[PDB]
């Protein structure tokens, strides 16, 4: 499930490379059986494995193999393959319950919006300012009355 | 397996004759350009005749791409120790009144030591004094002759190549199969000739990326254990003692011994000590593991990790994490070449049979074609949103190819023909999206990593919501109404259940 | 490119060898490689170069 | 272990033979030496040293 393992008989595992369709690995530990695995979900689909390296004593060894890779398998809970995948749904019950919450989240939204739509505002708030530079434009009116009296 | 990238530079462009009696070609020559593609692919290069249909191809396969450096020089380093000997003698006559040296003479040798060997080695002919006496065995108050000869020798063998480098430009390896049929292998470099064989000069091009903590790192390898290291080496054959680059000489067969013509050594390399007629030789020559900044096959300096890369030419290598480089295309020259050309192409017509794959990602979609002709190989697939073009054998047979699609649902009407007969092919199938897979602990990357398609990361409104209401022509609209009268049921519903909720809380305290 | 004629200083080619091999290899540049060439049309500055 | 020195910059082991009188003082080099501290006049062997 992992990936491909490698199993020796001869000798230990002195180093080997591993090469698939458009990935490739290198791991080596020195028992018989060792594991070596590339990424999560890169092989998907039919591939071919093509492993080179050499043993102990000067001794290289060369196989090949096709292994069989599941194709509809995504195994994602908040990445970027849940919002774009649709058809295979592993997880089927989910969709439906995530555009029910959207529309709910988007109607207690409208609701909430609704009560200040329809009833302390900018329309309240601005006068006071304009009032007050008429108030300070007054002022200097009338200290220009007084300049011109004197 | 499938192709990519076509590039038709040069067609049309041969002056032959008759060709043999029926069909035959002389020599074509031109210019061309491959682009980069990721590791594991074919880049196909389709030539055009005007008098023939079609042609045949040159596919250049590129498995790995591994970051070696270039070779400024070779050289071996043996193992040497101390040997040396000396002789007790007595004036006697007017050979020894004062010293052994009159002015400049170094020739310390009356026909007796052993320095006339195959086996002794490299030596300095030295001399000093030594004591006088009924005791030291004279019998005249007067200084006796003492020489002393030095040497190295091997009784190992062990034997060692170094090769300094300080460049470090990314290459990699080609499998070029020719058109004639012979498939042979070269290892071409980031601007150095590859040893053109047969005109073709296809060379790799890099992108002269920098390096962390590379400034004095060579490739010394050991033969008989295969043991590898990386350590800062010596420089040629002006060189200062302290580190490495002891004792050296030519080739390989003048390692295992030490003799001069050949072997280079500057001075002070071994030392002489004596007290009472003794003469004898201390060693101060260093073992390979002595130097500082000594590393051993698994190398994690930096970002790189260096491994041991079986491949002939060159055993470094080392590959960092995915870092998608900018370019990384080829250079391909040609200077003279033949190629057999039929023209005698009959009826063909293939099909469709499979198709899936990914969506526009790496891999690709692969798409099963099957055809069947007299011809072994004369087929041109030509079609929009991607090109590909491959080899068939004579009779019916199966063939898998790759092309690249930017839809989910390819339902298309591409063109297809072999040779000069022209058909149609219909493409019908489901594909799915595979994004750039994730890093997980335990594997390390071998060679490299090309590019990741990560453009639109955006959902597209036509794939998704497909599958969820169904398909038809007219019962979208009745799915659309009973999901909306759903949904309102479940909004009734659970306001209800949160409004006596609410009522529950509120009395009861 | 015979002698009598061309003119050369020095290090205008390389050697590289490993095992009786003696590769050479390129290092002369084309005249579309160094920095500010222009083509046909050229407006740097005020003038316009033509042909 | 390499180990260090304090005050240990130029010293010897001259020796006397008939007394077996030791002494640490600092000497002389090789032939090319200079007049004024130890390193007078020498010679090769000990029997080349009572003449
Ligand atoms: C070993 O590497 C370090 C860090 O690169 C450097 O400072 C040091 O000089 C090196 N030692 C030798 C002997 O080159
Ligand atoms: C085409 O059919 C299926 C589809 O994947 C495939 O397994 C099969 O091998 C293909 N047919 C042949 C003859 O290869
Ligand atoms: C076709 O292939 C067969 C077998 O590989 C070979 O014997 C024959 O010469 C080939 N014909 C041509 C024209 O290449
Ligand atoms: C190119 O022109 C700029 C501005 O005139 C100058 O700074 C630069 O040195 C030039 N490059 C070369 C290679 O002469």
């Amino acid at each position: 499930n992992g990936g491909v393992r490698l199993i020796t008989l001869t000798s230990e595992l002195k180093s080997a490379t591993v090469c698939a369709s458009h990935f490739c690995s290198s791991a080596t530990s020195g028992k018989k059986s060792t594991e070596i695995q590339f990424h999560s979900g890169s092989l998907v689909g039919r591939t071919a494995i093509h492993v080179k390296g050499a043993l102990v004593d000067g001794t290289e060894f060369t196989f090949e193999g096709s292994c069989m890779f599941p194709d509809g398998c995504d195994a994602v809970d908040c990445t970027f393959c849940r919002e774009f995948l649709k058809n295979p749904q592993c997880y089927p019950a989910k969709k439906w319950l995530f555009i029910i919450i959207v529309i709910l989240l988007g109607y207690a939204g409208l609701m909430l919006l609704t009560n200040v739509l329809k009833a302390w505002g900018s329309w309240v708030i601005a006068p006071v300012k304009l009032i007050f530079a008429i108030i300070k434009k007054l002022m200097r009116t009338v200290s220009c009355l007084m300049g011109k009296l004197m | 397996e499938s192709c990519d990238e076509m590039v038709h530079a040069d067609s049309k462009l041969v002056s032959c004759r008759q060709g043999s009696g029926n069909m035959k070609e002389c020599v074509t020559t031109g210019r061309a350009l491959l682009p980069a593609v990721n590791p594991g692919q074919e880049a196909c290069l389709h030539f055009t005749a005007p008098g023939s249909p079609d042609s045949k191809c040159l596919k250049i396969k590129v498995k790995r791409i591994n970051l070696k450096c270039k070779k400024s020089s070779s050289y071996f380093v043996p193992d040497a120790r101390s040997r040396c000997t000396s002789v007790r003698r007595c004036r006697w006559a007017g050979d020894c009144q004062s010293g052994c040296p009159p002015h400049s003479t170094s020739n310390s040798f009356s026909d007796d030591w052993a320095g006339k060997m195959d086996r002794a080695g490299l030596g300095f002919s030295g001399c000093s004094d030594g004591c006088g006496g009924a005791a030291c065995g004279c019998f005249n108050a007067a200084p006796s002759c003492i020489f002393w000869r030095k040497w190295v020798e091997n009784p190992h063998g062990i034997i060692w190549k170094v090769s300094p480098c300080a460049a470090w430009v990314p290459s990699a390896v080609i499998e070029l199969t020719m058109p004639s049929g012979e498939v042979r292998t070269f290892h071409p470099m980031s601007g150095i000739p590859t040893q053109v064989f047969k005109g073709v000069s296809v060379t790799y091009l890099g992108s002269d990326m920098e390096v962390s903590g590379l400034t004095d790192l060579c490739e010394i390898e050991e033969l008989k254990s295969k043991k590898l290291a990386l350590a800062p080496c010596n420089q040629a054959g002006m060189g200062v003692v302290g580190k490495v680059g002891e004792i050296q000489c030519s080739s390989e067969e003048s390692a295992r011994t030490i003799k001069k013509d050949g072997c280079i050594w500057n001075a002070d390399l071994v030392g002489i000590e004596l007290r009472v007629d003794d003469a004898v030789c201390y060693s101060k020559i260093t073992s390979v593991e002595a130097v500082a900044n000594y590393s051993a096959i698994p190398t994690t300096i930096g970002g790189l990790r260096f491994e041991r890369s079986h491949d002939s030419l060159g055993k470094i290598s080392g590959s960092p994490l995915d870092i998608t480089a900018i370019r990384g295309s080829f250079s391909v020259n040609y200077r003279g070449l033949r190629l057999s050309l039929s023209e005698i192409t009959a009826t063909c017509t293939g099909e469709v049979t499979n198709v899936s794959g990914c969506y526009s990602c790496m891999t690709g979609a692969k798409v099963s074609i099957k055809l069947h002709s007299s011809k072994n190989s004369t087929a041109h697939v030509r079609c929009k949103g991607d090109e590909t073009a491959f080899s068939v054998l004579e009779g019916v047979h199966s063939y898998t190819v790759s092309l690249s699609f930017d839809h989910a649902v390819v339902d298309e009407q591409c063109q297809l023909n072999c040779g000069g007969h022209e058909s149609q092919v219909t493409l019908k199938g489901n594909l799915i999206f595979l994004d750039v897979p994730k890093f997980v602990d335990g594997s390390y990357m071998q060679t490299y990593h090309s590019s990741v398609p990560t453009g639109a990361n955006i959902p597209s409104p036509t794939d998704w919501l497909n599958a969820l209401f169904g398909n038809g022509l007219s019962r979208w609209i009745l799915g659309v109404i009973g999901v909306l009268l759903g949904g309102l049921a479940l909004f009734f519903l659970i306001m209800s259940l949160f409004k006596l909720g609410t009522k529950q809380v509120f009395r009861s305290r």
